[PDB]
DNA sequence: CACGTATGCTATAATGTGGCAGTCTGACGCGG
DNA sequence: TCCGCGTCAGACTCGTAGGATTATAGCATACGTGA
């Protein structure tokens, strides 16, 4: 692909495939030319070296260094490592309708609630706004609804308030050691950029407000909303899964 | 424990015969007439020559072995077009061929994108000029400074230095250690975001509803022209192929369809709202 | 260490008491950075098995 | 005796220990080191001189041609730091080197009388270090961090068990050169000595001695002692050495003369030994059976046959003894090997050694490094000599040879860089001594073995690499070419050297963006030591032992300043007084104690020197101008601490502060803080963003002023004198005649840097400290930098703080702040962002920067001017266009919708796109500045041209004012010289100054002075002309940009950020917090006096944290402000200068045993009221580190303020008006707003762009990224029920392409149904496994 | 034909290669 | 069976910043597709 700078950027698999093709075609040539066998042998060694580098570089001894000096990333390297494709792109992923910010106390909150910044929530529930806007006939179409949100018009806040009502949001803190590292809350729209967390659940998250941050995630489907409200809600996860002793307790 | 492809091959080469002058002449006459053994022996005996130039041709593009193999291709052509009738020695003639084939391979296989030797040769002169300029101008060559020295076009010099830019690895990370790779920063552009794709689904859907809102003869020549409903995007004069068969009446009716549709966008709440877009 | 720190934080530790404290402190902090990963590797082996 | 800037505001000192040595320049390391690299020394191989003489002269392979080095020179820098920073170029000097191509005849033997060609060739630009200690690389200020590595020399180490559950301690020697292969010796469980060359495969240690040409008998004569056996008549005899037996058990009855000394089977004690020695025992009769096992030393052969009866190093028997006797040998040299002390190690190693002679040994060594390749004798000799005995490939360095020689107990320090045969044997000897039990193992963590490489050494090494790459090219071209046409510059290439150095100063790990949040951040960054990067440890490699603070770190490295992270213990801040010895070891100052009396004689001791002496502690009480008060002084030696008598004491700690680094020295009551919290405190001070009003710290230490001055961010007066002209831009000082040189005009101009961008986008602003017409001395602060008060370092703002709960608004470290803080714009912070717009040339054609942009509102284009550039001063918000840019589009094919749409508005707008630079979404600011970089050939923008008009006229004005103020200042001197011996006061002023070339006086010294001033005037006249032509050329000059790029427009935005909930604040005792709420003034707890508290911090975040420093700071802070409130009250009521003087003298001279005396009196009345006006906003106090203020001193100070001794007050709740039920601690804590603003961290995403291969959303807020849903987070949903939430997160939220769009459409349609698919990551996985040649199919239902 | 891209040919003799890895570490197998 | 190189492992999100280098001769004859 072309970078903006006019330059190109490519996978190392291209360099490994080009190795293999050059040496393979040179082998075809030296066979057509009836070359003496010492030279044929050298080319057959080099061909096996190139294929073995292409499949799994570094297993067959010294890995082929590209441009920096770093060994070229081969096929097997894209599957194998923790960074491969299993651990990185398949047993966990980056996710839509996800946000984060610094957390801060919400002592006024009830146990099942959390302060969610206005501008953050505006963005996370964009399709839900578009949808209600068109059912009220306030927006003629989607692009007009988008421009009404961009302008952040006063009527849009009232609609956003209506969507967030009774809609649970997942809060997550790293590290997620046990299941209570994710909990669902009913959000409360707040002016300001910080997430407000209920004190009593700070124990489960191991949350202390000296700058910790949290991930927000929006359960989209009716099923996901119900699983959040019934199974993952703060109120419903009072006792720990490990011992019977509860974790929800003020200090 | 000799496992290395290189040390094995260099062991095999050392294990050859070294040729003399009269021996080169005897073998060369037999070789050009078409001897099997003469060709093999001349090649195998002169492999050492390939290596000595191949060793002084590394760290540029390919590896030592890669250069050694392409250099060997030069040796073969050298044995084929060697003239034993000329009193002058083989080693001198072969050196040309080995250097030629190595250089040519280094100009092709190295550059990821196949580049022509014509542009490469021009580039060489631009770079050599830059070297001489750098020694006298303590700074480095400008494109314009180089262009003035060769009496050539600034544009042509810039085009050339634009093909010199090396390609960067996407698999290689940037964030200090291994935090993120260039792949994960760089998004798929030809692919639209779901917000953009959904916006087009709404326009296309609106058009179907907009087609059943105007006149039956006003959306039969407005859409069959743009290729909205039709199969082919026709022009004012080409709408005559269907049933319209007019030039004046088609142009009046196209714009009549658009004027009534402009009022449909002013009333729904777009017009100047959707003008910025 | 054979000589204990008789002085406390209220009274103020001497240059030597503070320097001696450092060892334990930093080993604690390095422990949190480095040892967290064997604990976590055990979580992950357990999870995969069950 | 106080300086002018101290007369304005004096800090009260609670220190009691008189400082014999002042804090040195804190940025000494960076400057000294790099200065050595560029420094031209004829002899002293340092940096470049060394580099050239090392490589050069390079002679050709043929030997006819050679290139030799003469000398080098740095051209002056093409661009100043200023122009480099703006343009984005490296600040460097061109390196021009004189080189002589000399050629020899092949026909004559070594006739040098053929061709000598000498010329000055360019080899790269070298980046230059700034006066501050930084490099500007591609327009960015960077610091190269000093490195900490294993010193070359020898090290004797030992696996303490590890290998072999046998649990055997295997001793090893490692010889580490500065350059070359490593030489290892090691023991095996079976006590066989082995050599690893370059840590390759194992070889028997004796093999290396055979390679050095040692016969078997010579080897044994080296390691083993000889014992002589005489065979007399029939009985066996042996020559006894009285001691040898010693602690052995007697195996035979030992009879001497005729009389029995030992009983057989009893242990020989000291009495037997002295009896035998005094009797002079030399022969003892022994049984023949005792020799079975003894090792013969030499080869013994039959003189009759001439054949070998027994070879050297062979185990003797009864029959070999018999054969030896009858051959005619009645003397047998045998080895001494008695287990325990004298082990037979080398004896057993020779039996393991398969090699025989020298050649066989050299072959085996050759076969190890190059296995397979056949030996030749020439090849094996060459390889072995080129390993450790070649001057070019092996170099211990001065430090290596020195540490090597001291480790082997030599007398001579200096010597050869190459290993001698003697060296290797001595090392083996010491190894074996250590195995025996006499001699000890060296420490790797010991600072005596860890050496510091600052910049100059590292720049030197990269420069040598460049030269080595060049040497191959050069030698290659010298041999091939004809010698006579060919000059030296056609052979040299500059690009290799330039590339080596460029890669160091730009790509290197140790070269990193200067941490410029604040002065302390900068100063501490430049004095960093890293064990990481090239030639060092890695995070993988780094254990637990290296990371921990050793006892040698005392006075050299800070024990309490290290990143809390993966880098914990590898990165270290330098101590205060610490410095590098000549060889690069760290050293610390100590006061010599002579005959018990403690002199002011000060000695810097290295890590190794320190171990040897007993050093008293700094807190040790000295008696009034002589010896120690106390009999048993508390000291430290041999790395451990206890009581000593006075006569034993050798030395003493110079300051109480020398243990600590700079950052930690700024923490007041460090003594009362846990070391962990203190670490994070020193770490967060570096994160402190300077506020709009730089407020001094009320509770300081005294390092405040040192740091502010040495950081360089303050303008300091070199010359002093009286200030001629102040301005919010410049300070001109007229110098005093005593420092003012009579050559040039004596007027100093300091130009101040106004509101400029930092690397962290903070604001750098210099304001003038002094007023118009103020007298100043050398080293007075003339202008304050960003986070500095009158000369002192001011990282944040002190505040009235009360420790008490609020309604959970301070739950877990959460902070409750008064609205008054926001109103007073305290912790309001200034941020300057740099945005660039690049006009490139594409295959379709050049991009245009016109205001003429397709599909754009008049609202947007209003703010752009003719060229398409936003106006200076214009406020902008996300989506507003800053620089309009359009890109040529090739294919114009449209979807039918777009054909219709473009037909409706008729806004065809040709075929141009919109790629305009617009304000990033949610950032909003004012445009402060615009810069345009254009190429040479292309027609300039209208806006670019008006910018050049401004720069030209402004340049003209700048230079004109230079020549004007310089001419006025110069004639003002001529006027004074002419009066000297020629009274013409009023008569000289009336005729024009321009017609003063005629004016002279009689030929004396004064006429020569007039000539100096006249030649300078005209020199300045032409100088002004050539300066102006240079400026004009640079302004017209079209800058050479990246290929493809026609022009670049840089916009600078300014932003005022207010303090707000989510923002991170901390103190200096590692006490952090996030602001939870801003309380109305009415609501905040208030005093009996009615004054509301600024910040309400939670009491529960103190006793657990064990940082009690913050509480002492608060009590003293209130006492400081108590006295400020008294002075404020006396200044409001005018009152008497006498009365103010009384109160203030009693105040400064309070402390029980205050070191600092302040005999107020000498202060003039005007000095006193300027001083009181500064002391009014709270008397600033200094608590040194470990010599701080005592509780009793703080309570005494509180009584002087009429504040309570408890420092707790009655508080009233702002809401209810009722009193709080118990007293609350209130006072002033100096607080810091860290760089972590909520403004920068909040991020949210519904849908966005998606990754190239994996199709998952991108990461990071800059890429508008989705949060990563990790394995850990997935497992949580697995533990719950939540299967749909999980599938969502896997599929329509990430890869599933069809699914995500379909579900988006459903959510706008309000269906809230998933319709899942197949994740694209999995499709890729399949393709990647099939690319391996494994068939992986989906099997259908 | 022509521009871009490629293959071609040259003659003093010359004829066996060579830049790093810095020893992480406990763990668990697979040849001699 | 045992000493030993070999091979496989080493918490979770956030950030920052962009990125490099070298040189391959002069010339003519040649093969390939669009006008
Ligand atoms: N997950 C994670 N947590 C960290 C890391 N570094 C520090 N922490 C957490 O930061 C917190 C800092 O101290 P606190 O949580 O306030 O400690 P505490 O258990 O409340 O005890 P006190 O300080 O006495 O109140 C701890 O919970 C740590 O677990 C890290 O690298 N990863
Ligand atoms: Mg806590």
């Amino acid at each position: 692909v072309p970078l903006d700078g006019g330059r190109f950027a490519t996978s190392d698999l291209n360099d490994l495939y080009r190795r293999v093709i050059n040496r393979n075609n040179r082998l075809k040539r030296l066979l057509d030319l009836a070359a003496p066998d010492i030279i044929v042998r050298n080319e057959k060694r080099m061909l096996q070296e190139a294929v073995d580098a292409l499949l799994d570089n570094g297993r067959r001894g010294r890995a082929i260094t590209g441009s920096n000096k770093r060994p070229l990333k081969s096929l097997a390297d894209m599957i194998k490592g923790k960074q491969g494709r299993f651990r990185q792109n398949l047993l966990g992923k980056r996710v839509d309708y996800s946000g984060r910010s610094v957390i801060t106390v919400g002592p006024y909150l009830r146990l099942h609630q959390c302060g969610l910044p206005k501008k953050m929530a505006l963005e996370l529930f964009k399709p839900f706004i578009y949808g209600k806007l068109e059912l009220r006939g306030l927006a003629t179409t989607i692009k007009a609804a988008k421009k009404m949100v961009e302008r952040e018009e006063a009527v849009v806040w009232d609609i956003l308030d209506e969507v967030i009502r009774e809609h649970p949001v997942l809060l997550n803190r790293a590290p997620t050691l046990h299941r209570l590292g994710i909990q669902a809350f009913e959000p409360v729209l707040i002016e300001g950029k910080a997430i407000q967390l209920h004190p009593l659940v700070c124990a489960a998250y191991n949350a202390d407000f000296d700058g910790d941050q949290m991930a927000v995630h929006v359960p989209l489907t009716l099923e996901a909303q119900l699983e959040a409200r019934a199974l993952m809600m703060s109120t419903n996860n009072i006792l720990s899964p490990a011992n019977g002793e509860p974790i929800i307790v003020p200090s | 424990r000799v496992l290395d492809a290189t040390q094995l091959y260099l062991g095999e080469i050392g294990y050859s015969p070294l040729l003399t002058a009269e021996e080169e002449v005897y073998f060369a006459r037999r070789a050009l007439r078409g001897d099997v053994a003469s060709r093999r022996r001349m090649i195998e005996s002169n492999l050492r020559l390939v290596v000595k130039i191949a060793r002084r041709y590394g760290n540029r593009g390919l590896a030592l072995l890669d250069l050694i193999e392409e250099g060997n291709l030069g040796l073969i052509r050298a044995v084929e077009k060697f003239d034993p009738e000329r009193g002058f020695r083989f080693s001198t003639y072969a050196t040309w061929w080995i250097r030629q084939t190595i250089e040519r391979a280094i100009m092709n296989q190295t550059r990821t994108i196949r580049l022509p030797i014509h542009i490469v040769k021009e580039l060489n002169v631009y770079l050599r000029t830059a070297r001489e300029l750098s020694h006298k101008l303590d700074h480095e060559p400008s494109a314009e400074e180089i262009a003035e020295q060769l009496d050539k076009p600034v544009d042509d010099v810039s085009r050339m230095l634009r093909l010199n830019e090396r390609i960067t690895s996407v698999d290689t990370p940037l964030g200090g250690d291994s935090e993120k790779a260039l792949l994960d920063i760089l998004a798929d552009e030809k692919e639209n975001g779901p917000e953009d794709t959904t916006q087009d689904d709404d326009m296309k859907q609106s058009i179907v509803k907009w087609l059943f809102e105007l006149n039956a003869k006003q959306r039969e020549v407005l859409a069959r022209r743009f290729g909205l409903l039709g199969y082919e995007a026709a022009t004012l004069e080409d709408v005559g192929r269907e049933i319209g068969l007019t030039r004046e009446r088609v142009r009046q009716i196209q714009v009549e369809g658009l004027r009534r549709l402009r009022e449909i966008l002013q009333t729904q709440g777009l017009n100047i709202e959707a003008l910025f877009l | 260490i054979e000589t204990p720190i008789t002085a406390n934080f209220r009274e103020g530790l001497n240059v030597l008491q503070y320097f001696i404290s450092t060892h334990g402190a930093r080993k604690g902090l390095a422990d949190t950075a480095l040892k967290t990963a064997n604990s976590g590797y055990l979580t992950r082996r357990l999870v995969d098995v069950a | 005796v106080y300086s002018y800037t101290e007369k304005k505001r004096i800090r009260k000192d609670f220190g009691k220990r008189p400082q014999v040595l002042d804090v040195p320049y804190l940025l000494s390391i960076q400057l000294d080191s790099f200065q050595k690299f560029i420094e031209q020394d004829p002899e002293g191989q340092y940096g470049l001189e060394a580099a050239f003489r090392s490589v050069f002269p390079i002679q050709s392979y043929s030997g006819n041609s050679e290139l030799q080095y003469v000398s080098y020179r740095l051209g002056e820098p093409v661009f100043d730091v200023q122009e480099c920073q703006i343009r984005g170029v490296t600040y460097s000097a061109p390196l021009r080197v004189k080189l002589r191509l000399v050629i020899y005849e092949r026909e004559a033997p070594e006739g040098t009388v053929k061709d000598i060609k000498e010329q000055e060739v360019y080899m790269g630009e070298i980046p230059l270090m700034t006066d501050n200690g930084t490099f500007v690389i591609n327009g960015t200020e960077r610091v190269i961090v000093s490195q900490l590595h294993r010193s070359p020399g020898v090290f004797f180490d030992s696996d303490k068990g590890k290998t072999h559950s046998s649990g055997k301690v295997l001793y090893n020697a490692r010889i580490i050169p500065y350059r070359g292969s490593w030489l290892d010796f090691e023991f095996d469980p079976k006590d066989n000595l082995f050599v690893r060359i370059d840590r390759r495969r194992k070889l028997p240690a004796t093999i290396i001695l055979r390679a050095l040409n040692y016969t078997t008998e010579q080897i044994l004569d080296l390691f083993f002692e000889k014992v002589i056996f005489e065979i007399r008549d029939n009985k066996l005899q042996m020559e006894l050495v009285p001691e040898r037996l010693r602690g052995e058990t007697a195996s035979f009855d030992i009879e001497a003369n005729g009389k029995v000394y030992v009983e057989k089977g009893r242990r020989i004690t000291a009495r037997h030994i002295r009896q035998l020695e005094k009797d002079d025992v030399k022969l003892i009769e022994v049984p023949v059976e005792y020799i079975a096992g003894k090792v013969v030393a030499k080869d013994y052969i039959d003189e009759s046959t001439g054949e070998l009866i027994c070879a050297a190093n062979m185990e003797l028997s009864l029959d070999l003894l018999a054969k030896l006797s009858q051959s005619g040998h009645k003397r047998i040299e045998t080895l001494f090997t008695n287990d325990l002390d004298h082990g037979p190690y080398i004896s057993e190693t020779l039996r393991v050694d398969p090699t025989n002679d020298r050649l066989s040994a050299l072959v085996e060594i050759y076969r190890m490094m190059r296995p397979g390749e056949p030996p030749t004798r020439e090849a094996a000799e060459s390889l072995f000599e080129n390993l450790f005995f070649s001057e070019d490939r092996y170099d211990l360095s001065a430090v290596g040879r020195m540490k090597f020689n001291r480790s082997l107990l030599r007398e001579e320090i200096e010597g050869s860089g190459i290993l001698s045969k003697d060296d290797i044997i001595d090392v083996m000897k010491k190894l074996i001594d250590i195995r025996n039990g006499k001699g000890e193992v060296d420490d790797i963590d010991h600072l005596g073995n860890r050496r510091i490489r600052s910049v100059g050494e590292m720049a030197e090494n990269q420069f040598r690499v460049g030269l080595v790459r060049v040497e191959r090219a050069v030698k290659e071209r010298l041999s091939l070419g004809d010698l006579d046409t060919l000059m030296p510059q056609d052979m040299i290439n500059a690009k290799p050297i330039s590339a080596a150095v460029k890669e160091f100063f730009g790509s290197s790990q140790l070269s990193q963006f200067m941490d410029q949040n604040n002065p302390l951040s900068e100063i501490t960054h430049k004095r960093r030591i890293s064990a990481l990067g090239p030639g060092g440890l890695t995070r993988e490699r780094a254990g637990f032992e290296v990371r921990d603070v050793h006892p040698t770190h005392y006075g050299r490295v800070c024990p309490i300043e290290t990143p809390e992270g993966p880098n914990i213990g590898l990165i270290n801040s330098l101590s205060v007084y610490a410095q590098t010895n000549e060889y690069g070891f760290l050293e610390t100052p100590y006061r010599k104690v002579t005959d018990g009396v403690v002199t002011d004689e000060i000695h810097y001791l290295s890590a190794i020197e320190e171990g040897n002496y007993v050093i008293a502690q700094a807190n040790s009480n000295l008696d009034e101008e002589g010896h120690f008060v106390e009999d048993l002084v508390t000291c430290r030696s041999k790395g451990e601490s206890s009581l000593f008598s006075r006569d034993q004491v050798d030395y003493m700690d110079v300051s109480t502060q020398q243990v600590v680094s700079v950052g930690a020295s700024l923490i007041p009551f460090l003594e009362h803080d846990d070391a962990n919290r203190a670490l994070m405190g020193a770490n967060m001070q570096r994160q402190a963003v300077p506020t709009l009003r730089a407020d001094k710290p009320l509770v300081g230490t005294g390092m405040e002023r040192a740091v502010a001055v040495d950081s360089g961010v303050t303008a300091v007066a070199k010359r002093g004198g009286v200030v001629q002209y102040v301005d919010a831009s410049r300070i001109v000082i007229k110098v005093n005649e005593d420092e003012m040189y009579p050559g040039e005009a004596g007027i100093d101009i300091y130009n101040l840097t106004k509101y400029t961008r930092s690397n962290q986008n903070t604001c750098i602003n210099q304001m003038p400290c002094v007023s118009l017409g103020e007298p100043v001395e050398r080293g007075d602060v003339l202008a304050d930098g960003p986070s500095t008060d009158l000369g002192e370092l001011a990282l944040g703002q002190n505040m009235r703080v009360a420790f008490m709960p609020w309604n959970g608004y301070n739950f877990e470290d959460s902070i409750l702040v008064s609205e008054r803080v926001v109103q007073e714009d305290r912790f309001t912070t200034i941020h300057i962002q740099e945005l660039a717009c690049v006009s490139r040339d594409t295959k379709l054609g050049p991009e245009e920067i016109t205001a003429d942009i397709p599909n754009v509102g008049e609202a947007a284009l209003s703010k752009l001017d003719e060229s398409g550039i936003v106006y200076i001063g214009a406020e902008v918000t996300g989506g507003d266009i800053l620089v309009g840019k359009v890109t040529p589009k090739g294919e114009t094919q449209l979807t039918p919708e777009e054909k219709l749409l473009r037909a409706i508005f008729g806004e065809k707008a040709s075929d141009v796109k919109d790629s305009s630079l617009r304000v990033p979404n949610g950032v909003s600011g004012t445009v402060i500045d615009v810069q345009v970089f254009t190429r040479d050939g292309v027609e300039k923008d209208k806006r670019a041209l008006e910018i050049e008009e401004m720069q030209l006229k402004q340049a003209k004005k700048d230079l004109s004012e230079e020549l004007q103020i310089l001419e006025a200042g110069l004639f003002s001197r001529i006027r004074a010289v002419l009066v000297a011996g020629g009274v013409e006061a009023e008569k000289l002023d009336k005729l024009p100054r321009d017609r003063w070339l005629e004016l002279g006086l009689t030929d004396e010294e004064k006429q020569n002075q007039l000539e100096q001033l006249a030649e300078q005037y005209d020199e300045l006249k032409h100088e002004f002309e050539k300066k102006l032509e240079a400026k004009r050329r640079k302004i017209t000059q079209g800058d050479d940009l990246a290929p493809g790029v026609l022009k670049i427009v840089k916009v600078y935005l300014a932003v005022k950020r207010r303090i707000q909930p989510g923002d991170k604040m901390a103190g200096r005792h590692g006490n952090k917090g996030v602001i939870s709420k801003i309380n109305p003034i009415e609501d905040m707890p208030y005093d009996e006096n009615g004054t509301p508290v600024d910040i309400v911090l939670n009491p529960l975040g103190v006793p657990s944290r064990m940082n009690i420093g913050q509480i002492l700071e608060t009590h003293l802070g209130m006492a400081a402000k108590g006295i400020g409130d008294k002075i404020n009250a006396m200044l409001k009521q005018q009152q008497e200068v006498a009365k103010l003087r009384e109160f203030i003298q009693r105040a400064y001279d309070l402390g029980a045993d205050v070191r600092q005396k302040v005999d107020l009196s000498t202060f003039s009345d005007e000095e006193v009221m300027r001083l009181a006006e500064n002391l009014r906003k709270g008397m600033p106090i200094a608590t040194p580190v470990f010599d701080g203020a005592k509780e009793a001193e703080i309570k005494e100070l509180l009584k002087l303020g009429d504040l309570p001794t408890s420092g707790q007050i009655r508080l009233y709740d702002g809401r209810t008006g009722e009193q709080f039920e118990r007293p609350v601690t209130v006072g002033y804590m100096y607080m810091l707003k860290l760089n972590h603003l909520v403004d920068d961290k909040m991020h949210a995403r519904s849908t966005g762009s998606y990754s190239l291969v994996t199709q998952q959303p991108l990461g990071g807020k800059a890429q508008f990224g989705g949060q990563r849903f990790g394995e850990m987070e997935v497992w949580a949903l697995e533990a719950y029920g939540a299967a749909y939430t999980l599938q969502e997160m896997l599929t329509v939220k990430s890869d599933d392409v069809n699914g995500r769009t379909k579900m988006y459409k459903n959510i706008v349609d309000g269906n809230h149904q998933m319709e899942p698919g197949m994740p694209e990551s999995f499709n890729v996985l399949l393709k990647e496994i099939r690319s391996l040649g494994i068939n992986i199919e989906l099997e259908d239902e």
